[PDB]
């Protein structure tokens, strides 16, 4: 059941599994979340209106001056966005609120309002997004990456071992909110516990608990069971709860009825526990010496004196078991202490509680959060009430109090806004539970723990600073505040907000250049996390710790995508169905299950909430049914994983492809390669330059479709119809009959963008691939963009392997590259150079754009046309004009006998000197396109004036054929008008269809529907007029250029860059190399047909870099194009279509289960005959990554062939015309294009520029300057005895300003001298130290 | 911070240097009128010469 | 040499020192103890018999390994 | 520095070992003065700005001009991160179309350069000391022994080394079995003719010069029982070593002895030009091997699934027994990963075992085994690429992936890279492997 469009080629599918959640549109992210940012939102969650509520409404000092919001507005541009790129403007749109200013009546609190003067007022302007995520800040399109930072809430932390030197480790637990006072727990080595408040000093830790209202006999009941001791008539019984015994010394004969049921000295085993439960013993009667350590809780003192016998927390020595004997006290309260499991810490540390009482911790707490500050009653129940517990001064957002209760195993996942006495005591219960040893830390880089902002909520932020920074301004010019002089637009500033904007969107460490240089790359940008920047952890701070891996990534970011080399796991990139969840965590599928089936409800699951579930895993083999297909399978847990039970699991995996990303997902056979290599494959995968003919994925991972769809670049149809007028330019769908809206039904029309720069300097071009009079379902592709091809992303092309060593040309990586791959142009990548020549304005005069240039013939001047700007189309090369500029140079200042000379010629010396903007030395290229910039100062010159006119030709042309569709859609609703009641068929077809106005019709509803539409067609009319007015307007003005500029000429070369040795390539797997020799197709290896294998890999790379994904890629690469020849031939050879149905479905069905079953017993004849011929290069295949082909299926694919089924066949030598021993292995592999081109990298300097401050080079172009010889240079030089060398390399090649001008001298007069002199950065440091007050001098002698 | 590691100083060149093309032509032709003037003869020289 | 060829060297490092480690710890040789080196209870017979040579009872190890997870 | 440049490398191994590659374009911006002063000289051109423009149009006499100056004119190639004092040679340039600047193999690993993208730099000496510290300090023939330690740097790094392993190795019943042969010469007449194969044990007459007559050379002939192989590659040996140093079967270790004994005996010049020419007949020879690798060599045990069955059987008493309360949870932890490394060292060793040895056939009789001839197996047993640990990684089980803290995970990796991977597998995979470049980035 497949569509038309999808037949071109239908890619054979292996994949056991069933997909059942389709992958979702992969720019989730980027999209929902500045849709959350910018839109009216009727109720006061995010969005623009979060900070609007957030800030407002103002009110002045109490003063009845009031400036508060009611509502915004976000006007449309004034320049879309094509427009936007050409010119430069940021593609903003302008935003308006409608502040209200009230003013209150003095002698009136809420007394009658005086004024509510209501105005709209401006301010900023915030970037809009484009429709695919991508802002456009200046001119450039920008993308802001979604950022990873801790969520606010509370953390366990450990900070294990090195301090302390014991080994032994603390237990810190920080409750961090979102605004606010933090507070810390910790431990000391001592083992007492201490606080702190935000980071200063620490402090016995009691006495926080102390300060909410604890005393030491509730403390002691908190943090400890208790153990009670009676004395029955003789000497010292204890409570016996059974399970209190478990790890400890037995210092006592445990004996139970005058029975011996444990003995002295011994340890209790579980044996001895379990034989007291079965024997039921409850109060054992132990010495004294045993409570001799024992601690007591609660307050004793002389009942007839009311004199205190022992404080709370005090150790009972004999003595005070004997003294409080005669008081008449039977129950004893002793603290269970222990040191395994309910270890003394809170006792203890009351110990180390210098103070006593709950005032003075109060004191205590004032003096340690400001020092100087008398204590007092008041101030300190302020300060205190004023840390933890103002709704004002201090909030846990929503998200704090949700992991705040998720992290202490709570109950309400939302609920109050600041801490308690409960928050509090679970936080310190929880600490010392950790210590106790039930309980674990929480280490950082858990994803629980790692809230994903994005551009909304970032964007949203810069708003609120902008806007207190502005109410700062507000509150002061409603200090002088005049009641009704100052409307509610004086006292804001616009360009405040719009500075903070700005500053984001185009000055971050976030908002950066999008990697447009690869459909791949862009879609695996804007899926990006990143944990640097504003707010995040930079490299220095941290650190090891956040470069890891955890198990909380399983679904949830990639591992094998991230940048290799400086900043690795800092760039996590976010897996495939990864979502952000309402509070931010990242989220993932998971299919539920219930009893014993596999339901088919997918169920989002976040980070916090799955280690307490069960998941099963989706490699499992299930029963056709949703129950699986052994009782017991692999699942995993809480970061284990293992066998469970049937009955057990909860979820199972959405599908194979979830742990990845869609950068390593495309990878076939990625299941087969070293995870480094898988890293190293997908990041040189984003980088493959767009071919000329970008071919297809010969072999692919079923995930590339949707890559090259989702993108922003091929061109997918909005609605279904037929094809009515393709052209290079644009595709006219005509929309079908249902598909069509009711009223003005019209035709969908597609400008494709053809040839044009990307910030890569690559070839964004987009062509049309459904051909006229041709159907189109609804959300098919019509034009393929840069590297996709029929909707299918194609990144390089696929070629002929075959892997040998063949004379050391491929040594440690190179690549061997036969002719017949660089004669073909196959890989000829298309670069498109921007050159920009500006006119300035100096002192002496403005510079002139004029043809007119001195000291060069007509010769570099045939291409100038009669302004100074060349031709569209003139084949500039190496160091010729593009733009002929002359700035005036007054001051001659004639030499010596240079002058003679001019008097010898008498030849004028001009005023002018040569500006003109040369092409750089190298490119060789086609002029594509000129654009002339002019201040609007200046009268616009004869080419400018050529270019408006055809610009204004242009708009004119396609804004006419805009109002003829539109007036076509009135005509239809005029003829929906007569269809009801009294249309006239055939008399309206005949006449022309303008004089359709004047068809009669009855008086009635109709005649005026008549009346109406005639008004419809005239306001049409006048619209377009306008329209039309404003579009000659846009083109016709001046452009508001940089400051003192005078017009600037942008000239487009097309350079087209073929291969040449140097170029980087690579497969996909990640097996860089650097084609070496551009052999011949004579030399070339051959397999005993006669075709010569176009590269030539090496064979000591797939061994020593586990990446055995290369070879068996190879392979089913070499069995897709037998499939293809086979097809080939049975087309040449042309057979029928019979032929043809049998052997393509032998090869789609091809054995072993599959999902992808196809049946062309429903393809009509002449489908099958399209399918082949697009099929004829070869057969493609999918390979899910993780759920690809196993082997045999490709061994059983290569013999549908009739390759031989090893895969190796025997190679012939093509020089010595004699056969390779041990035959080799050749295939197609699908080879990629990387951009580390050579002529970008090669560079050469031999007297350029030279810096400012210090006489060294400095070049610009291409850094026109030497390479840097840096010190570990330097020590190699002195290694070698070599002196000299040293000493002219810095002091007459680089810096003695004699030193290298006599260099050049003598060079030139064939005299390798060199008279060195002294360096001129060492002249800078006498002169830097001698501006100090330091005399260095230089003795003479 | 674009680059290894920069400042906006290190990049803004010098325009008060000759190219050192400029210096050999201009020796170059120093020693050609020599000759040239070694052409000619002591009224000669010398007046074109102090002209 | 390449990147990822240095990381492979440094993740052999790391694991072969990580299991040379715990087959350290791993006795497999018989010095009979018969009971604990702390308790004094018996060792039974299944638990020498699997580890020979173990000095302690299963609870003084549990005990222990609890109050080295802690680490120290 | 003024007179520089930079470029991406290639590999261009019809070079000797003292000249690399120079791009003509890169050539003639590095060498600009110098060429002007011999045009003016020459006469060529009148005044220098002629002789600009002349090699601004690079017109046709300009080229022959800067084959002049760039006769014997040493240049010095660098790397980005120059550890050591060999960061830094001179190489006389050979003129290049193109833009590569061709790096001559043995000296990779004196840079530590591979040629997947590593830019390197030249210098350019201009005085005439620094040309003579060019050539008499740094060209690259006067740095072969490594400065930590007098061997040799120039040991032939991977092509080569496989090129010379299946030269010099043997089978058991080829072609020209058990013939004989008066010379290396007809040894070569014989394998380029097609008559007898690379390797098939023959007996030859070589001719080794021991010279113990103090710096004289005592000749003396023999027949050595020796191969095809072998015999073959004895004509590039310098008269000076003895025939034991090739009759063997030239792994890598071997074969870098090979050049030292020749550096102790003979001096600087002949083991220069014995690298040079063992490059040579070691790359011809390899492409001569038309040694490829395939997905059908990497050979699992057939015995694999046994070991794993009974590694799981002991984890799944250790198991039971901690359910009885008889061993602590630390305990179990370290049987389990105890039973899974012996698992893991017994599929190793099984795999190596049915690897090497694989090679089982018949001379004029019944049969027999031999070291085998297994592309994956030679590539890891010369010394080429990788040893027994990647090998073991490709066939046998694949370890125990151990997360970065260090506690090794006990779940371990039953599956391989022939075999697929299931998600778990590589997801515990990524760990390790993540931690590996996380370091060796960081240093
Ligand atoms: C009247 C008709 C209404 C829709 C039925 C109008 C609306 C837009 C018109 C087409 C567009 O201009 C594009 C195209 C331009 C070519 O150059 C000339 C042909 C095309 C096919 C035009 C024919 C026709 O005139 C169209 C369909
Ligand atoms: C390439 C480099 C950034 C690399 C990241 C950019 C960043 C700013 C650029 C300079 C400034 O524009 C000032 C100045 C303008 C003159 O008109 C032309 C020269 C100058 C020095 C520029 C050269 C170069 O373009 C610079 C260094
Ligand atoms: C990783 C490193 C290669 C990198 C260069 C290799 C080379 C030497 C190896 C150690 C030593 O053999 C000593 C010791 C042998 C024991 O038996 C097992 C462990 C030990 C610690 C080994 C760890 C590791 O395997 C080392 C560091
Ligand atoms: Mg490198
Ligand atoms: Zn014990």
């Amino acid at each position: 059941v497949y569509s038309y469009t999808e037949k071109k080629r239908i890619r054979k599918d292996f994949g056991k599994r069933p997909q059942v959640l389709d992958v979702p549109y992969l720019l989730s992210i980027q999209l929902d979340s500045f849709q959350k940012f910018i839109e009216q939102d009727p109720e006061g969650q995010y969005g623009l209106e979060a900070a609007f509520r957030s800030v407002f409404p103002i009110q002045s000092y109490s003063g009845n001056s009031e400036l508060q919001y009611v509502s915004y507005r976000l006007g449309e541009p004034v320049f879309d966005v094509q427009e936007c790129q050409i010119r430069g403007v940021t593609y903003s749109a302008p935003l308006r609120v409608k502040l209200r200013l009230v003013i209150y009546e003095r002698e009136a609190p809420e007394g009658t309002v005086k004024d509510i003067k209501e105005q709209e007022v401006y301010m900023g302007e915030i970037p809009l997004m484009t429709d695919n995520g991508t802002f456009v800040i200046n001119g450039t399109e920008r993308v802001i990456v979604s950022q990873l930072h801790r969520s606010p809430g509370v953390f366990f932390d450990s900070d294990k071992g090195k301090t302390h030197s014991s080994g032994k480790v603390l237990y810190n637990a920080r409750i961090i909110p979102y605004r606010g006072s933090w507070l810390d727990f910790e431990f000391d080595p001592k083992d007492n516990l201490f606080v702190r408040i935000d980071r200063r000093r620490k402090l016995p830790a009691t006495i926080i608990l102390r300060a909410l209202n604890y005393t030491t006999e509730q403390i002691l009941d908190l943090f400890f069971e208790k153990v009670i001791f009676e004395i029955r008539d003789n000497k010292l019984q204890m409570e016996l709860v059974p399970e209190r015994l478990r790890g400890e010394t037995a210092s006592f004969d445990i004996e139970a009825n005058g029975k011996v049921y444990v003995e002295k000295g011994r340890r209790i085993t579980a044996r001895h526990i379990r034989q007291l439960e079965k024997d039921d013993v409850k109060l054992i009667e132990v010495p004294v010496e045993y409570i001799a350590g024992k601690v007591v809780a609660k307050d004793y003192i002389d009942e007839s004196t009311g004199e205190l016998i022992c404080a709370a927390n005090m150790e009972l020595s004999l003595d005070l078991l004997a003294k409080l004997s005669q008081s008449g006290h039977k129950r004893i309260e002793t603290l269970f202490t222990n040191d395994l499991d309910h270890g003394p810490y809170i006792s203890e540390t009351l110990r180390v509680d210098p103070t006593n009482d709950r005032l003075s911790a109060l004191v205590e707490i004032y003096r340690m959060m400001r020092p100087g500050e008398p204590p007092t009653r008041e101030a300190a129940e302020s300060l205190f009430e004023n840390l933890f517990f103002s709704e004002d001064r201090y909030d846990l957002s929503a998200v704090g109090r949700m992991k705040f209760n998720r992290s202490l195993l709570r109950e309400e996942i939302e609920g109050s806004g600041i801490l308690s006495k409960d928050d509090i005591i679970d936080v310190m219960k929880k600490l010392i539970d950790i210590r106790n040893g039930k309980g674990e830390v929480d280490d950082i880089d858990h994803l629980g723990n790692r809230r994903i902002r994005s551009v909304g909520e970032m964007a949203e932020n810069q708003f609120r600073v902008g806007l207190v920074r502005v109410e700062r301004a507000v509150k002061e010019r409603l200090s002088l505040g005049d009641l009704d002089t100052l409307m509610p637009q004086d006292m804001i500033n616009a360009k405040p907000i719009s500075a903070a904007v700005k500053e984001f969107f185009g000055s971050s460490q976030l908002s950066q250049f999008m990697d447009q240089n690869n459909p791949l790359s862009e879609i695996t940008h804007k899926r990006r996390i990143s944990a640097l920047g504003p707010g995040g952890l930079t490299r220095e701070r941290a650190g090891f710790e956040v470069r890891d891996v955890h198990p909380t990534h399983y679904g949830r970011v990639c591992p094998i995508e991230t940048p290799e080399g400086p900043n690795i796991g800092l760039i996590n990139s976010l897996s495939v169905y990864a979502q952000t969840n309402e509070y931010g965590f990242l989220e993932t599928p998971y299919r539920k299950v219930t009893d014993g089936v596999v339901t088919d409800e997918i169920h989002y699951l976040s980070a916090i909430e799955e280690g307490n579930y069960v998941i099963a895993q989706a490699n499992s083999n299930l029963d056709e049914e949703g129950h699986f297909v052994e009782d017991l399978v692999t699942c995993r847990s809480k970061g284990e994983s293992s066998l469970f039970s049937r009955d057990q699991v909860d979820y199972m995996d959405v599908s194979t492809q979830q742990v990845v990303s869609v950068g390593a997902s495309l990878i076939p056979f990625l299941e087969h390669d070293d995870a480094n290599r898988a890293l190293m494959g997908a990041n040189m995968q984003r980088q493959a330059v767009p071919t000329l003919r970008a071919d297809k994925p010969l072999v692919g991972t079923g995930m590339e479709r949707a890559v090259a769809v989702d993108s922003g670049v091929t061109a997918v149809a909005k609605r279904g119809g037929v094809v009515q007028y393709v052209d290079a330019s644009r595709i006219v769908i005509k929309v079908n009959e249902d598909e069509m809206y009711p009223g003005e039904a019209g035709i969908d029309i597609y400008n494709l963008t053809k040839y044009t720069r990307s910030n890569q300097n690559t070839c964004i071009n987009q062509m049309p691939c459904v051909s006229l009079g041709e159907p189109v379902e609804r959300g098919d592709v019509l034009a393929d963009g840069p590297s996709t091809d029929l909707g299918e992303l194609a990144l390089g092309q696929n070629m002929r392997v075959a892997f040998m060593p063949w004379n050391g040309y491929n040594f440690e990586d190179s690549i061997l590259v036969s002719e017949r791959v660089v004669q073909e142009d196959r890989f000829t990548t298309i670069h498109i150079q921007e050159l920009a020549c500006v006119s300035r304005d100096t002192k002496l005069g403005p510079e002139e754009i004029t043809a007119d240039i001195p000291n060069v013939g007509e010769a570099a001047l045939s291409k100038l046309d009669e302004s100074g700007i060349v031709y569209i189309g003139a084949e500039v090369t190496g160091g010729d004009i593009l733009v002929g500029k002359v700035t005036p140079k007054g001051e001659t200042q004639l030499t010596p006998e240079e002058k003679l000379l001019r008097a010898i010629f008498g030849e004028k010396a001009s005023d002018v000197k040569d500006s003109s903007l040369r092409v750089p030395n190298g490119v060789s290229g086609t002029v594509i396109d000129v654009q002339v910039f002019t201040r609007d100062g200046v009268e616009k010159d004869k080419r400018a004036l050529e270019i408006e006119e055809m610009q204004l030709k242009q708009a004119k042309k396609d804004l006419s054929e805009e109002l003829q569709i539109l007036e076509a859609g009135l005509f239809s609703r005029i003829r929906a008008v007569l269809v009801a009641g009294g249309v006239e068929a055939e008399k309206l077809d005949k006449l022309p269809r303008d004089r359709w106005l004047e068809l009669g019709l009855t008086d009635e509803e109709k005649q005026n529907q008549l009346e109406q539409l005639a008004e419809q067609y005239d306001e049409l009319k006048h619209e377009f007029e306008k329209k039309l007015e404003a579009k000659r307007r846009k083109i016709t003005q001046g452009d508001d250029l940089a400051p003192g500029v005078l017009k600037i000429v942008k000239v487009y070369l097309a350079v087209k860059r073929r291969i040449q040795p140097g170029d980087k390539m690579a497969g996909r797997h990640g097996n860089k190399g650097v084609i070496s020799k551009i052999n011949p197709i004579e030399d070339m290896p051959y397999d005993e047909n006669g075709t010569p294998v176009d590269i030539v890999l090496n064979p000591l790379g797939v061994p020593s870099r586990m990446n055995i994904g290369q070879i068996l890629e190879t392979h089913l690469g070499m069995a897709a194009k037998g499939i293809g020849d086979k097809i080939n031939a049975m087309l040449k050879q042309q057979q029928e279509v019979a032929k043809l149905r049998e052997f393509i479905q032998r090869a789609y069905d091809l054995g072993a289960d599959v999902r992808q079953k196809v049946d062309l017993s429903t393809f009509s004849d002449e489908e099958v005959m399209r399918l082949a011929e697009n099929l004829r290069k070869g057969m493609p295949i999918a390979t899910p990554v993780f759920d690809g082909a196993k082997e045999a299926e490709i061994k059983e694919l290569l013999k549908l062939g009739d390759l031989p089924t090893s895969g190796q066949i025997r190679l012939y030598d093509g020089r010595t015309g004699e056969q390779f021993e041990r035959p080799v292995t050749v295939g197609y592999m699908y080879m990629l294009k990387l951009n580390h081109l050579v002529d970008d990298k090669m560079h050469a300097r031999s007297t350029g520029s030279y810096s400012l401050v210090t006489q060294q080079p400095l070049g610009g172009k291409a850094q026109f300057g030497g390479q840097r010889f840096g010190e570990m240079e330097v020590w190699a030089l002195e290694a070698y005895g070599a002196a000299y060398t040293l000493q002219e390399m810095l002091t007459v090649k680089s810096d003695d300003v004699n030193g290298r001008t006599k260099m050049y001298k003598n060079i030139v007069d064939g005299n390798h001298q060199m008279e060195p002199g002294m360096p001129e950065s060492f002249n800078v440091l006498l002169k830097e130290i001698r501006s100090l007050g330091i005399n260095i001098e230089l003795e003479d002698e | 911070g674009d680059d290894e590691d920069s400042h906006l100083g290190d990049f803004i060149e010098d325009t008060t240097l000759e190219l050192p093309l400029d210096s050999a032509t201009t020796e170059s032709l120093r020693a050609a009128t020599h000759d040239v003037l070694a052409g000619l003869t002591a009224r000669e020289a010398k007046v074109l010469r102090m002209r | 040499s390449d990147e990822a060829d240095e990381a492979y060297s440094v993740t052999e490092q790391l694991t072969m020192t990580g299991i040379n480690r715990i087959r350290q710890k791993i006795n497999a040789h018989g010095i009979p103890v018969y009971l604990c080196e702390a308790c004094g209870n018996p060792i039974p017979e299944a638990r020498r018999k699997i580890f020979p040579g173990v000095t302690l009872c299963v609870e003084c190890q549990a005990y222990q390994e609890r109050q080295r997870k802690h680490y120290a | 520095v003024d007179y520089s440049g930079r470029s991406v490398i290639t590999v261009g191994p019809y070079l000797r070992l003292h000249q690399c590659g120079l791009p003509k374009k890169m050539a003639l911006e590095l060498f600009k003065p110098f060429i002007y002063g011999k045009l003016e000289l020459r006469g060529l051109a009148t005044t220098i700005k002629a002789a600009k423009k002349m090699v601004e149009r690079e017109e046709a006499v300009v080229w022959d001009i800067l084959d002049e100056v760039i006769r014997e004119h040493p240049v010095l190639l660098n790397r980005a991160p120059t550890l050591h004092r060999l960061g830094i040679q001179a190489f006389e340039p050979v003129l290049i179309e193109g833009k590569a600047i061709q790096l001559h193999p043995l000296v990779c690993a004196a840079y530590n350069a591979d040629f997947d993208g590593d830019q390197m730099a030249v210098h350019v000496p201009l005085t005439l000391e620094a040309q003579l510290e060019a050539r008499a300090l740094m060209m690259s023939t006067n740095n072969i022994l490594s400065p930590a330690n007098g061997e040799p740097i120039i040991v032939p790094s991977q092509d080569v080394v496989l090129g010379l392993y299946y030269m010099t190795r043997d089978c058991v019943n080829a072609k020209g079995e058990g013939m004989v042969l008066t010379g290396p010469k007809e040894a070569e007449r014989l394998y380029r003719s097609g008559l007898a194969s690379l390797h098939a044990r023959v007996k030859v007459r070589i001719t080794e010069y021991e010279k113990d007559a103090n710096g004289e050379l005592v000749a003396k002939t023999s027949l050595k029982d020796t191969t095809v192989g072998r015999a073959i590659l004895w004509m590039i040996v310098p008269k000076g070593l003895p025939y034991s140093i090739v009759n063997q079967a030239l792994g890598k270790k071997a074969i870098s002895k090979m050049l030292n004994t020749c550096y102790r005996i003979l001096g600087l010049k002949p083991t220069v030009i014995f690298a040079d020419q063992i490059m040579y007949t070691g790359f011809a020879y390899a492409a001569r091997s038309g040694a490829s690798v395939g997905i059908d060599d990497m050979v699992i045990p057939e015995k694999k699934h046994e070991i794993i069955s009974e590694a799981e059987a002991e984890v799944a008493e250790i198991q039971e027994q901690f359910q009885s309360g008889l061993v602590t949870a630390g305990e179990r932890y370290n049987k389990v990963i105890d039973i899974w490394a012996a698992a893991n060292d017994r599929v190793s060793k099984a795999m190596m075992d049915n690897l090497q040895t694989e090679t089982v056939i018949n001379r004029d009789g019944q049969e027999e085994k031999q070291v085998s001839f297994n592309s994956i197996y030679m590539m890891a047993d010369s010394g080429a690429r990788g040893s027994a640990a990647q090998i073991r990684q490709l066939a046998g089980m694949r370890g125990l992936m151990a997360k970065p803290d260090g506690s090794i995970i006990e779940t371990p990796i039953t599956a391989n890279f022939r075999e697929g991977l299931n998600v778990l597998q590589y997801f515990i995979s990524t760990h390790g492997a993540r931690k590996g470049l996380a370091d060796t980035a960081l240093k």
